[PDB]
């Protein structure tokens, strides 16, 4: 191999010289300033320079060049990465320099700006990010966009940015079978609202937009609209609209296939060849969809869904390479579509079992057994969806084990054996709460309405606990009758806007039994809403976890598993 | 063996269906007929004996039954309706039972209808579904339901018979049969409930 | 409800007694001159067509006397005897005329019994017959069976008597198949043709047909000559329509050209720890390793032998009682073209590990712990593959454990730790021959040419043993690094003697290589080494054998190198 001894000595060398301005014969006249350096470093970083030199035109032997179109503090950077290797990437002027360094043609920065921007992609630059990858070639970029923008504004539709988009993206974002809408007709309203924002700029685009939107409100109304915004006396899109809806036969999208499922975490693996799975049940297809196994087999880890539908996973452990297991504070993204596991910004501290709890847009994930250990052995700590970091809050006062965490009116409520403590994330406190007059561990709560359902606790039993938030009160309302001498699994959660409970009971010498019951609320009695048959279900485990989500069954594929 | 031997064998077999055809069943040998099926299927002729039973069944349907139909249409028109099925159904039997002897290689491996739902559906082609039964009949049901709504007893067994007729003629399920009676009807009872209430309303009260 | 415990069994045997005694009956079956009076509700219940023929408003319906034909007089009486009994009890004779006279009265349970034993006696010979009868008596189960089996055997036979009489379609069938078990080309060429030199001018039309579905690779060899010689006088357009068969028709090539001698190993170290042990393969050539599936896909600790025609077989075996390790005498026979395999008849005796050794033709299984707790605990038990049974033959001479199989000059040879003894096919008897100068156990010997080659145990003695000589010699140590136990495994490989051997030490991992031995210089000249890459380790109880497998049929075993 090539010395990396002499390598860098060369490179650091290199760089004095740039430094003390010894060996330069080029200098870049860009805006008047001055930027002497060689013609060697920068023919063997960028591919422009390579034949900007060594062309034979004017500029070879010409000693002053004047690069126009450019940047000062742009040509600064990437010329000090191309003289040391450091390439200081902020998250503003990532994109001149990425336009820099595609008029320089550098594939090194070019190659980290792509990733470093593959890893920027959010929400409110998904559609800044798919422009600039339309005007500049990018087809990663560009096929990442694509899935994010329809995801993220098919679920909001309000960027400013969306009315500046060329006639072609618009065509494939509206016509492309990703786009996640519970209706029809948002999409359609968006394309409207695009259209008005000229009145002649767009009349041409009118005829093709039409044409990917279905047919089944090509015929109703947002047809006359169109007339009253039709420029006068023109007569060449009336009649054509009224008799170009022939076509494109009424197909239903995509975006309209979310059904309300329970997704099953560290389920017992079908086959003995793997450690553990990841099943969903369809309270209404009745069938049990297989999922993506955790990123590297990431077990004990922690589940939460957002108001907006979003799957994510924090903490957990590997094994590293008999018990072996090292915890890792990775974090992870769930796609609803391409049923991958979507890396994300890492924790600070590694966890075990988190709580995580969605409240402001912000991920909560409290305690979790840490690795410090420290005095503040129950530091918790959020995650920014906005810029993709993490930001301590204020500490739990007293250190839990084994708890769990809800979120009602806006505010956090994390359980443990018998205390309460709620934090307020607007004034970073925490307030004491009611007393259990029961010791139960090792249960789960499930948050209906403006009241805290703590179902099960220490196996688990039959017993529930239910809180006001407007009382401030533990009050008992039954017991679930369960077959005797048994040891049931209780899981809370809500569904179809009601508290329904998936209880799984094993008798002695028999197999694990599936049923879920619906609790009435006013009656304070479970009702059986639905028996789950074992031909479609199989054995899932104890340390597996449930909650509740939306899931294409179309993206997804059936578990081939006997009864 | 020789096609003179297969051709004789076939042109007596087809002689034999058409006089059970013409209610002559009293001397049909069982025994000779199952013997000459066996024969003519075991020579891997079965094509042949499919297409000339297929032919022979509906040119006697076409010269019998359109005929009748056609002739008797306003004398007694559904009871020689019924008449004829039930014929049908009752020659279709023994019919059924040699080429569902047959059927057993052919409709599994050729991979086809059975014999009986080859006579049923040429049966709803030339018949039920002609060119002038079919709207006639539609017509007839439909008059005749409209009189005894309007109050006066007619025979209502003929209809059973009838509506049986043509959901066995479905040979799947309800998908001819539906159709072809409820829409017609289903659109006459539109119109007759819609006059009725629009007199009720104005003729009496909510009392 | 059925009730079966009182009403069933008493109302048939009532029955069975009413036509014993010829009471109650009404109908009576006339077979050229032999009366059988029976009842019409058997014959109704049990027969399709006797059904309608007792019942179709006719003559034959009020027919006291039927006068039935085409139908033999046994046939028909096993058929009443079973309706009447619910009994069988077929021989192995009666079967064609039996399945024919079902057939015509379409009695379904009886022709499914029949089908099930015919498609189970699809043994050596009567392929092709009973394939023209899966023709003739429509049954599709039947015809692929007989097609699998005669694409497997008439490519290694092509001479059969009754291959002669078939019908175009079910020739053209078996020809225009991808199944040939053909090494070479020129074979299924003179088969199409002898099948057309013996019945010539009469299908000639079927002769192009045949000669079309050939093909030009052995269109262009010798059937123009053949033909000019074989030809009928004054035909010009027969010689036109040949000569355009050389271009068209894609020309592809075949299946059986791809017997590539690889080697069977069994009880594998499974990657999915589902299945306790796995079945794979190596080939020696493509530098591949591929995968089989398990027989029983529950049972281990089996037995494997390779006749000469190249066909796997496996014997006894293990398997867990799953409550809430018992033997099982099962046999197995593995396809060379489906992946599965299908049972045959089972063995007398529980065996663990038996040894099969082919001889003449005949499957031998010597030792493996027969029931241990024998009279005589030294005895053996063989195989008939034409037959399709199991017959006792003499017993051995000593009991041994742990002892190894194999067949020299058609002849059992059998090596235990330190005596051999010599089977006799041809009168049953065994011969004392030399005593091994050395004592080792759990080794394994190799029939290489007319060389026994006993390598191994307890190491690297290798101790070779000569027929014609009778006499047990050293020849050399394989290279072996030592602090460590070497799994010798010996097999000819390409008419050369190889061995196939791993070592292990300790904190290191096992390496996989094989040599090439020579007989003259006494030394395994390094032949491959199997590189990690590409297999994985195996174990310990693992075995090895030589045979030829396809790689289109089967899968390659998925591993990270």
């Amino acid at each position: 191999q090539i010395n990396t001894e002499y390598a860098v000595s060369l490179l650091e060398q290199l760089k004095l010289f740039y430094e003390q301005q010894l060996f330069t014969d080029i200098v870049l006249i860009v805006e008047g300033t001055e930027f002497p350096c060689h013609k060697m470093v920068l023919a063997t970083c960028s591919s422009y320079f390579r034949a900007m030199f060594m062309s034979g035109l004017s500029e070879s032997k010409q000693t002053h060049v004047h690069l126009r179109n450019v940047d000062a503090a742009t040509l600064q950077i990437i010329i000090t990465y191309a003289y040391t290797g450091n390439l200081a990437m902020n998250d503003s002027t990532v994109e001149q320099l990425y336009e820099t360094a595609c008029f320089l043609q550098v594939e090194d920065v070019l190659q980290r700006c792509r990733e470093y921007l593959i890893k920027k992609i959010n929400a409110e630059n998904c559609v800044r990010l798919l422009s600039f990858a339309d005007l500049f070639s990018c087809e990663e970029l560009k096929q990442s966009a694509k899935r994010m923008v329809e995801h993220k504004f098919t679920a909001v539709y309000h960027q400013d940015a969306f009315m500046q988009l060329s006639h072609d993206l618009l065509i494939d974002i509206l016509s492309s079978d990703n786009l996640n809408v519970e209706k029809e007709e948002t999409v359609r309203e968006a394309a409207m609202l695009w259209l008005e924002y000229n009145t002649e700029s767009r009349s041409q685009y009118l005829s093709s937009v039409l044409s990917q939107i279905r047919i089944d409100a090509l015929s109703e109304v947002t047809q006359r609209a169109w007339f009253q915004g039709l420029p006068p006396n023109d007569k060449s899109v009336v009649v054509q609209g009224l008799y170009k809806s022939m076509p494109k036969f009424f197909k239903p999208r995509l975006g309209m296939t979310k059904e309300e499922m329970m997704i099953f975490i560290e389920a017992s693996s079908e086959n003995p060849c793997s450690l553990y799975s990841s099943v969903c049940y369809s309270p209404q297809a009745e069938k049990v969809y297989k999922l993506c196994s955790p990123p590297a087999d990431l077990h004990k880890v922690g589940t939460v869904v957002t108001p907006d539908n979003d799957i994510y996973i924090a903490g957990g452990q590997v094994p590293l390479k008999q018990t072996a297991f090292r915890t890792v504070n990775c974090f992870y993204w769930f796609d609803a579509q391409q049923n991958t596991w979507f890396p994300k910004t890492p924790m600070l501290f590694v966890r075990i079992k988190p709580s995580l709890v969605c409240c402001e847009g912000y991920i909560y994930a409290i305690g979790g057994d840490s690795v410090g250990g420290e005095l503040n052995r129950r530091t918790v700590e959020r995650y920014d969806t906005e810029k993709d970091e993490w930001t301590m809050v204020s500490p739990l006062p007293c250190a839990w084990q084994w708890s769990a965490a809800v979120v009602v009116h806006d505010c956090i409520y994390v359980m443990t054996l018998n205390l309460m403590y709620c934090y307020f994330p607007r004034s970073d406190s925490w307030v004491e709460m009611a007393m259990r007059q029961t010791s139960r561990s090792f249960a789960s709560a499930a948050a209906f309405g403006d009241k805290i359902f703590y179902i099960g606790g220490l196996g688990s039993s039959v017993t529930v606990e239910i809180y006001d938030v407007n009382k401030n009160e533990w009050k008992m309302a039954a017991n679930i009758p369960a077959k005797r001498y048994s040891d049931p699994c209780v899981r809370a959660v809500v569904i179809s806007n009601s508290l329904c409970v998936f209880m799984r009971e094993t008798h002695l010498n028999e197999r694990a039994k599936y049923v879920t019951y619906q609790y009435d609320l006013e009656l304070d009695r479970w009702s059986l809403r639905q028996h789950i048959s074992e031909r479609v279900l199989w054995d899932l485990g104890r340390d597996f976890r449930c909650t509740v989500g939306k899931l294409y069954p179309s993206c997804l594929e059936e578990s081939p598993w006997k009864p | 063996m020789d096609e003179k031997y297969v051709n004789s064998i076939w042109d007596l077999l087809k002689n034999a269906i058409q006089e059970i055809q013409r209610k002559n069943n009293s001397g049909l040998s069982f025994e000779e007929l199952y013997r000459n099926a066996y024969t003519m299927v075991l020579h891997k002729h079965g094509e042949k004996l499919y297409t000339g039973l297929r032919e022979v069944v509906t040119e006697h349907l076409i010269n019998k039954v359109r005929e009748d139909v056609l002739n008797s249409l306003n004398n007694n028109f559904l009871q020689t309706l019924n008449q004829a099925w039930n014929d049908h159904q009752t020659a279709m039997v023994m019919i059924r039972d040699i080429l569902m002897y047959m059927d057993r290689v052919y409709v599994q491996q050729n991979n086809v209808e059975n014999v009986y739902n080859l006579g049923l559906i040429i049966f709803r082609d030339q018949v039920v579904r002609y060119g002038c039964i079919r709207d006639h009949l539609r017509q007839t049901l439909l008059d005749m339901i409209a009189r005894e709504r309007k109050g006066e007893v007619v025979d209502r067994g003929a209809i059973r018979n009838a509506c049986q007729m043509l959901m066995i003629l479905g040979l799947e399920g309800r998908s001819v049969y539906e159709e072809d009676f409820e829409a017609p009807f289903l659109e006459m009872s539109a119109e007759f409930f819609q006059m009725e209430s629009q007199k009720f309303l104005a003729e009496n009260s909510a009392s």
